[PDB]
């Protein structure tokens, strides 16, 4: 069934039922003029609307341009009868279109149905029309009779492409904002669409070309249709309600109104702008005024004007309010059916669902602003079919939404000139000239503090009870049908209807071509430093901004000086070709770079050219961007810092009954839910302040990247055309070059490039929101709980303490994750957000590194890092930490004030590797230093050393200690413990336990629970104090935090991230080294070493022991370590400029053997399996197998020696065969075939104290 | 017995006696030889090696025990059994326990083997002589028998001769983690059943004595044995309870006084002989102790800076000492004691010590490499950043300089000092007499004794020996004799068994009382073995006349 039947052409005749003369009101005398009803209440009059405003009277362009990004005037416009009827077509084809969808059938079913109240009668006790909500359909007999009306579609106004929902006023009533309604005149146009440029779609069609589409009207209808019907019941916000930014600073928006009403029908994106606060103040105002009408219709009893029985009208507006009377006459509300009635009219009824059912693109937020004005022809069906719209089914078109490509299907949008110039609204910038104009709609988006609001430092009080399209699916099924008012008669009115239409709040005009002085270059300066005229002359790249916006004939460039200088050249015909692909291939080459250093947290992908492309921080290097990107998170990406502050969260107030037993547990429960609740509204109200105040400057930005990219490859596509256009006819057809091509694989890099700007502008924005937002919100729920954690122990102070104590401490004691699938439904955002949470260290609370030449705490939590004068660093690798025993080798952690909570260190987790030699004079025998403290007024957790010893400390105000403790011994032969990294972890749960791991693997644990106040610190010492023993020191690095107690599985995991399993260790854990001599130790035989026997062919090596022993009595008596030939790995292969191996390499190994070095070769044609090691004169046959391919990894076994032939072919793992009495050295491929294949290399270290005889 | 020795008077001395006579002197030669492997080579092979210097235990002498138990088992028995077939079986059982005792790996198991071995040759000199009395003529009895005494001390003489030639190296007894050389001992003990082996290829030849055969019956095969005899004289010329009864009819019945007396003057000799025979050896080795412990060099407060040390110190204490970068590099260090003393970056190369000790030393940064200062050398000691790097295996001597030659070569000298001194008994017994001779000779070796304490050197000492081994072979002599002729042929073999097995009892007491008094006193010892020559040779005089 078709919602509009027997369609209408335009010249039928005037009948009088379906196409008559109507007089709508107005404020004078009007010509009556020919409408025709299309449905129910429902007119459409294909005519200009200079009636219902007697101020737009003219059809001319008005002298002052509006605040508006795209307009088009016109005077001739549905002025002829082809014109009108082809008005019609469209209008009427587009309401079938959303008639058609189930969402649309909800939409037109409730405009039909919701009738304007009848509130026109001064006595109370009655029920009359309002004479502003009706016409007269005169029939053709000369009689006029008065009908009553829902909705009026008109021709727009002055402004052709300007659509807008009026409604006509009454003297003291709002009809529009109190629940009786009134009826809507749409100004809407079906030959005219806005256009729109979307460049967040290549995540599913990569082959997409430029933007530029063109909005389906279908949308702009529905848009209408739902600020209809809002206004027909009555519950639209007041227009004094808008959304006010700020318009002071130079990169602010000089005005952009947007009342609450538009964010309302927005939805999706948009609807979150508005804090919950606000909709429940509306939801209660509403509420009340639905009681409060339907509390005089119950008054009421008799009713004046018309002829139908007052029980029908009753009936009518029961069933439009949902009201619920009780077989009494008694009219009512009740909360259940109107908060479903308010929920559908406010949330189920959005743009962002339409868009979704008809499956069309759409600005996916109101900053996305149209740029061009598009006629279009909608009544042919070659053109827009009625199911589908442009995105016609088995074409072209179907799929990727071709059809609403204009560069794709030209043939049905023609461009037009809308009259706002691009500067006719501009904001003047230059710096202390070179003064720049830039758009007002180019500009960031700066929401108020004022707009968001919160309740949460009011108090609550607890007592005994105190409480997507499927969904659309469902309410379609619940949606009642099959009843829609009938038509009434009402008794005739007089021949001019009068009346003025709503009044509107008086919009004052915001001030233009402010001037601004400022002190550096912006980003909208190196916007416009990139672009150019397209002139005749030739155009130049160039590096120097001070130069490009001085010469018109000269454009900036980010690029590399090699690019600029190539694009620069002047080339013969004969060389241009060549030219042209490789301009190409530079200019791939240069967009698709990205950053190598991953240490940083989930930024993994940086892109450098960012900083140069528009002055990001003030630095003009790449390599600068990115160390300020690592430096200061992602917040110099941000033009503005936004400013969050969550008041004290308020308490909860549990009252206490007599003598009862299932109450008060349900007071327990109702505690716990309602905590629940508070953490699901801070965290809510802190999304969407983050949306609103932080992804649009990411979103510009990106928009940014995507016009300078685009500026670039225009201005290299002009130098080529210009070159080409130098040549003589000969050369130009001999050498033939088209644009065409020249402009796709342009723009498929630029796809490419865009997609990784774009994830890496997604990971910022996440970090950001997850780094220096979540936590100002965490820390004030952490406090809450814990102020209501003993309110509740107070409370629970009949016969059922135990389980309610272990049930309020558990559920107090942890925390409620944040899952942003509650609060946003963005794919692209939520999955980088999942690719967050993955990782542990992201999670981590401090995080102390060492990046770009600075001590750093990648978390953001702390405040000041303090590094004294006498720390050192590893040259070789920055991360490894020295501290000695001096007052002045210390470092300190003051993290930040207000992210520190009073309940921390209950639940966390500590991980650091440790290095600590060996221990010497024997005072350091029962003497405990501490090298970690985070203690004030002799309270909180401190790691200390002592004689072979690892202890961590908890200890209360009340002076009550605990300790675990690891003990490894020294008096061993191997020790794996001594002067060697291990990887301390320990996991402190206030509820059970408190252990400790060494190298992932559980050592000890303790009760903790008996402990009282552990008054949390803000200082962290990394000092050594307390120890007696003067020469003293320690290695530390990774350094981690966590707030959370950590199982054995990420323990693990961290220990498997952290070891840098990519490069080879020698002994200590340090990282092996080329061009350094190592003596060799066999993991399977650590009792003997490795020594040589006749250098030369005849010559071998084999491994004699015992190694010996090293000894100071009382203090450790171990195995002496250098012993035997060292070796050495000289580079073959690596082509790396730093000496560090890594895995996989290919390296030649020199034996020293009285102070001379000897090739470790073999000669693999001797019988047998066992290819006998030897060493040879470096000036050996090259013939011998000598390259040795170096291995760690499989899980990872130590580091291994593969020796390769010459060739390629595996000669097999270095090792050891027992070859006669004599064990000696061979390449076997035995190993091959998975001990005796692992070895360590031992450096001298000053930490092991043997001296090298 | 009328008849039977007018018969073995006209058989007369000729080409058969003497064959017995040396097929019997070689038996007398494994007593000898076994006598001196338990007195002088177990004693000496439970020494330690190591140790350049070392003690003198008596572990194996308990095999003495067991030849005890021979001499009346082994030696009782042959009186109702037979003399050829026990010596047989006992000459037999002692070769081919010792040739087994060669091949053993193990303390233990080397002295069971040697305790069975003794426990079979110390039946075979009773058997021997009472043998040996039953084939002699009559009147020329005295000097052929005590002619076989000499093959007797002979052995010794031989045991020792070759002993410092084979195994001139203490401590091979309580070693068995060495390797299959140093097997010296082996080859020692196996070229030491050689006697007995030879003796055992002759007596298959020889044939049972005729006196004894005849006593049990066959006197057709005593008739023809006689017959025997007297033809290779012309040609030449041209059952435990009877035997325990037996034992008991020599001591507690007719033969009451005799055998007492006889038993004195046994224990008698065979206390203070087996007593000095060992005494002296051990008497000259302390005397050269004392020599060496005199020139005793002490160090106080020394300061050796920057020594280079390349040859050997030996016999020094070093206290308060302060070695500060000294280098000991191949160099042997001998009986040097170092307390106090504080070390400094010393370097210890190839150095190789014996009976060196460290005391509360404190050695500092010092590199031990290649060397045998194991950990058991430092007593009390505190290492400060010190090494212990390869340091050689096993611990060594300079044996050059660790030979107790000496006390292999004082023994042949001690045993050798008799020959002169048997002959001048041998052809005697036959006109002083048989008692004069016994007392005579103890009383003249109790006067030398006596003069002993006069004497304090190395030649004293081995003088002192050489005469009174001289003047003490003719009282063995003559109480060989006088314990074969006084007993019948019924009971000779059990009474000297038992008085054999009284002498090993003896050698037992002395050679533990003798050797256990070295550096306590001399006078003690030495008037207790002249208080015991006088006892017996005065009461050796109380005793039935024959002749
Ligand atoms: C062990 O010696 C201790 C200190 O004596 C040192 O005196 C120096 C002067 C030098 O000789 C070092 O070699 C010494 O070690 C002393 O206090 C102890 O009491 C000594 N112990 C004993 C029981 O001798
Ligand atoms: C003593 O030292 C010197 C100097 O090194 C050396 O030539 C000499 O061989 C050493 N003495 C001995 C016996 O080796």
């Amino acid at each position: 069934s078709p919602f509009v039947n027997k369609q209408f052409n335009y010249k039928d005749p005037v009948n009088g039922v379906d196409i008559a003369y109507i007089k709508i009101p107005n404020a004078g005398q009007m010509q009556p003029v020919k409408a025709f009803k299309i449905h129910n209440k429902i007119w459409v009059i294909p005519e200009r609307d200079t009636f219902t405003n007697p101020e737009e009277g003219d059809l001319n362009p008005p002298p002052e341009a509006k605040q508006v990004p795209v307009s088009y005037y016109d005077s001739t416009y549905l002025s002829t009868d082809n014109e009108k009827d082809n008005y019609l077509k469209g209008v009427t084809k587009l309401f079938e279109r959303i008639y058609s969808t189930d969402l649309g059938r909800m939409l037109l079913t409730s405009i039909v149905r919701g009738i304007p109240f009848w509130g026109g009668s001064t006595i109370d006790t009655e029920l009359k029309v309002i004479d502003t909500n009706c016409i007269n359909v005169i029939q053709p007999d000369g009689s006029y009779r008065s009908e009553e009306l829902n909705l009026v579609i008109i021709g727009p106004s002055a402004d052709i492409i300007q659509f807008e929902c009026k409604s006509f006023g009454h003297e003291v009533l709002n009809l529009t904002r109190n629940g009786y309604g009134s009826t809507q005149y749409i100004r809407f146009s079906p030959d005219f669409t806005f256009g729109f440029e979307e460049s967040l779609e290549v995540d599913t069609n990569p082959l997409l070309g430029a933007g530029k589409f063109a909005t389906d009207p279908a949308v702009t209808l529905a848009h209408q249709l739902i600020h209809a019907g809002h206004r027909l019941y009555g519950i639209a916000i007041n227009p004094n309600r808008v959304f006010k930014v700020n318009t002071n600073a130079y990169y602010e928006m000089s005005g952009l109104e947007v009342s609450f009403e538009e964010l309302r029908t927005f939805g999706g994106h948009d609807a979150k702008f508005i804090d919950s606060l606000q909709e429940n103040e509306f939801r209660l105002y509403y509420y009340n005024k639905f009681k409060d009408i339907a509390s005089t219709l119950n008054k009421a009893k008799s009713i004046v004007g018309t002829t139908a029985s007052l029980q029908y009208m009753k009936n009518v507006f029961k069933e439009k309010y949902l009201l619920s009377e009780d077989t009494s006459g008694k009219f009512s509300v009740d909360k259940l059916k109107f908060d479903k009635l308010y929920k559908m009219l406010t949330e189920i009824y959005t743009e962002d669902n339409f868009v979704k059912f008809f499956k069309v693109l759409n600005a996916k937020t109101f900053l996305n602003f149209d740029k061009a004005v598009f006629k279009i022809n909608i009544v042919p069906k070659v053109n827009y079919t009625i199911y589908d719209g442009f995105n016609l089914r088995n074409t072209n078109l179907a799929a990727n939404f071709n059809g609403q490509n204009t560069e794709i299907n030209n043939m049905n949008f023609t461009k037009l000139k809308n009259f706002t110039g691009l500067f006719e609204f501009y904001k003047l910038l230059c710096v202390r000239d070179l003064c720049i104009k830039v758009n007002n709609w180019d500009l960031f988006f700066s929401p108020s503090e004022d707009n968001f609001t919160n309740d949460l430092n009011k108090g609550e009080e607890i007592t005994s009870d105190t409480n997507s399209l499927d969904l659309i699916q469902q309410y379609y099924l619940t949606f009642n049908f099959d009843n829609e008012p009938e038509n009434i008669s009402i008794e005739n009115l007089s021949s001019d209807i009068i009346g003025q239409l709503e009044l509107m709040p008086n919009i004052e005009r915001f001030p233009n071509g402010k001037k601004y002085e400022l002190d550096k270059y912006t980003m909208f300066h190196y916007l416009r430093a990139q672009e150019f005229e397209h002139g005749k002359s030739r155009i130049a790249l160039t590096n120097s901004v001070n130069e490009a916006l001085l010469n018109p004939s000269r454009v900036y460039t980010f690029f590399s000086s090699d690019y600029v200088k190539k694009v620069n050249k002047a080339t013969e015909a004969a060389m241009f070709l060549g030219w042209v692909e490789q301009l190409v291939y530079d200019f791939t080459d240069e967009t698709s770079e990205v950053s190598t250093t991953d240490k940083i947290a989930d930024i993994t992908i940086i892109i450098p050219y960012i900083g140069p492309a528009l002055n990001i921080g003030n630095m003009l290097y790449k390599d600068d961007f990115v160390g300020a990107l690592i430096f200061s998170g992602a917040v110099i990406l941000l033009e503005f810092i936004p400013e969050i502050a969550i008041p004290v969260l308020g308490t909860f107030a549990l009252v206490s009954y007599i003598a009862n037993k299932v109450l008060t547990v349900q007071t327990i429960d109702n505690a716990l839910s309602k905590r629940n609740e508070k953490w699901d509204e801070v965290y809510k109200y802190i999304v969407t302040n983050w949306l609103a105040k932080v992804n649009t400057q990411i979103d510009l930005i990106r928009k940014k990247m995507k016009e300078a990219l685009e500026n670039q490859a225009e201005a290299t596509k002009a130098i080529i055309n210009y070159q080409y256009n130098q040549y003589t006819e000969e050369e130009k057809n001999n050498i033939n070059f088209n644009i065409d091509d020249l402009s796709s694989k342009l723009n498929e890099s630029i796809n490419k490039a865009m997609i990784n700007i774009n994830k890496f502008l997604n990971q910022c924005s996440v970090s950001y929101l997850m780094n220096s937002m979540i936590p100002y919100g965490v820390k004030r729920l952490e406090d809450f709980d814990a102020s209501l954690k003993d309110a509740l122990l107070k409370y629970i102070y009949i016969g059922q303490v135990d389980r309610l104590k272990d049930k309020v401490n558990n559920t107090l004691s942890t925390d409620i994750p944040f899952q942003l699938s509650k609060y946003v439904d963005n794919q692209r955002l939520l999955s980088t957000f999942t690719e967050y949470i993955k990782n542990i260290i992201n999670t981590s609370i401090l995080n102390l590194r060492y990046e770009s030449n600075h001590l750093i705490d990648l978390s953001r939590y702390a405040s000041k890092i303090n590094i004294g004068s006498k720390v050192n660093f590893d040259p070789i690798d920055k991360n490894q930490i020295q501290l000695f025993n001096l007052e002045s080798s210390k470092i300190e952690v003051i993290l930040k004030n207000a992210i520190v909570y009073n309940s921390m260190y209950e639940n966390f987790s500590t991980s650091f590797w440790i290095r600590i030699p060996k221990y010497f004079n024997s005072i350091s025998l029962n003497n405990e230093y501490t090298i970690i403290n985070c203690m004030e007024n002799n309270s909180g957790w401190k790691v200390s050393l002592n004689y072979g010893e690892i202890i961590w400390t908890l200890q209360d105000t009340q002076e009550i200690k605990q300790r675990v403790v690891f003990k490894y011994s020294q008096m061993i032969n191997i020790s794996d413990y001594i002067n060697r990294w291990i990887f301390v972890t320990i996991t402190n749960n206030r509820l059970n336990n408190s252990k400790i791991y060494i190298n992932g693997r559980l050592i000890d644990q303790k009760p903790i629970s008996n402990l009282g106040n552990i008054h949390a610190s803000n200082n962290i010492m990394f000092k050594l104090d307390g120890c007696r023993d003067t020469h003293r020191y320690i290695w530390i690095k990774y350094f981690n935090l966590f707030d959370k107690e950590l199982n054995e599985k990420e323990i693990k995991d961290l220990y498997d991230n952290q070891s840098n399993s990519g490069i080879l260790k020698d002994f200590w854990g340090d990282y092996l080294q080329y061009d350094k001599p190592y003596y060799m130790l066999n993991l399977y035989d650590p009792n003997k070493y490795v020594d040589v026997n006749n250098v030369g062919i005849r010559g071998y090596m084999y491994l004699k022991g015992p190694r010996g022993s090293v000894m100071t009595t009382n203090i450790y008596l171990n195995s002496s370590l250098y012993r035997g030939a060292k070796f050495i790995i000289k580079k073959y292969a690596s082509g790396n400029k730093d000496n560090i191996v890594r895995n996989n390499d290919r390296v030649y190994i020199n034996v020293v053997v009285k102070n001379k070095e000897y090739r470790l070769a073999t000669n693999a044609s001797q019988a047998g399996v066992e290819k006998i090691l030897s060493a040879l004169e470096i000036p050996d046959v090259g013939n011998l197998s000598q390259v040795v391919v170096m291995k760690s990894k499989n899980i990872t076994n130590k580091c291994k020696m593969n020796l390769q032939d010459n060739n390629g072919n595996d000669i097999g793992f270095i090792g050891f065969h027992q070859f006669n009495n004599i064990a000696k050295l061979v390449a076997s491929n035995w190993y091959n075939r998975q001990l005796g294949c692992s070895w360590e290399f031992i450096p001298v270290d000053d930490g092991w104290g043997e001296r090298p005889l | 017995a009328h008849q039977y020795e007018t018969i073995m008077d006209e058989c007369g001395h000729g080409r058969f006696q003497w064959i017995l006579f040396f097929v019997l002197g070689l038996a007398l030669m494994a007593d000898g030889v076994e006598v001196f492997v338990v007195s002088f080579a177990l004693p000496s092979a439970e020494k330690d090696m190591c140790l350049s210097s070392s003690k003198k235990g008596m572990l194996g002498m308990i095999v003495y025990l067991g030849m005890m138990a021979g001499a009346f088992i082994l030696g009782g028995l042959a009186d109702k059994l037979g003399r050829k077939r026990v010596l047989s079986m006992s000459l037999a059982v002692n070769a081919s326990f010792a040739s087994l005792s060669s091949f053993v790996q193990g303390y233990g198991a080397f002295l069971f083997c040697r305790l069975i071995s003794g426990i079979g040759i110390g039946g075979a000199l009773p058997i021997v002589f009472a043998y040996f009395s039953e084939f002699l003529s009559r009147e020329k009895r005295g000097e052929h028998l005590s002619w076989l005494g000499i093959f007797w001390m002979t052995g010794g003489l031989y045991a020792s001769a070759m002993a410092w030639s084979i195994i001139p190296h203490y401590g091979w007894g309580f070693s068995m983690g060495t390797n299959y050389h140093f097997h010296s001992w082996r080859v020692f003990v196996i070229v030491c059943a050689l006697p007995c082996t030879v003796s055992m290829v002759a007596l298959k030849f020889m044939p049972e004595s005729p006196r004894f055969l005849l006593e049990m019956g066959k006197h057709d095969e005593a008739w023809m044995i006689l017959k025997q005899v007297h033809d290779t004289n012309m040609r030449a010329k041209g059952i435990f309870k009877q035997v325990w009864d037996n034992a008991l009819y020599c001591v507690m019945g007719p033969y009451r006084m005799n055998t007492l007396i006889l038993a004195v003057v046994w224990f008698a000799m065979a206390f203070s002989y087996y007593g000095l025979t060992v005494w002296f050896p051990d008497m000259i080795r302390y005397f050269q102790d004392e020599e060496y412990k005199s020139k005793m060099k002490v160090f106080f407060g020394e300061h050796v800076y920057g020594a280079t040390i390349n040859f050997t110190m030996e016999n020094q204490i070093h206290q308060h000492g302060k070695l500060v970068n000294d280098k000991f590099t191949r160099m042997y260090f001998k009986h040097v004691l170092f307390e106090d003393t504080f070390f400094d970056e010393c370097y210890f190369e190839d150095v190789t010590s014996t009976d060196t000790y460290f005391k509360n030393c404190t050695i500092e940064s010092t590199i031990f490499y290649n060397t045998d200062l194991y950990e058991h050398k430092f007593i009390n000691c505190r290492f400060i950043n010190s090494t212990f790097l390869e340091q050689k295996e096993g611990c060594h001597m300079d044996l050059e300089q660790d030979n107790d030659f000496l006390i292999y070569l004082v023994s042949f000298l001690g045993s050798l000092s008799v020959l002169p001194g048997n002959i001048i008994s041998a052809l005697l017994m036959d006109r002083i007499g048989r008692l004069k001779m016994i007392g005579g000779s103890m009383l003249i070796s109790a006067v030398c004794c006596f003069f002993l304490f006069f004497g304090n050197s190395e030649s004293a000492m081995i003088g002192w020996q050489c005469l009174f081994c001289g003047t003490s072979i003719a009282a063995w002599n003559a109480l060989d004799v006088i314990t074969v002729e006084l007993y019948p042929t019924n009971q000779r073999a059990t009474a000297f068994g038992i008085l054999n097995g009284l002498c090993k009892f003896g050698a037992i007491l002395g050679n533990t009382i003798f050797a256990s008094f070295v550096g306590i006193t001399k006078v003690v010892p030495i008037l207790l073995a002249a208080a015991s020559l006088v006892g017996g040779g005065l009461i050796a005089l109380r005793l039935p006349e024959t002749r």
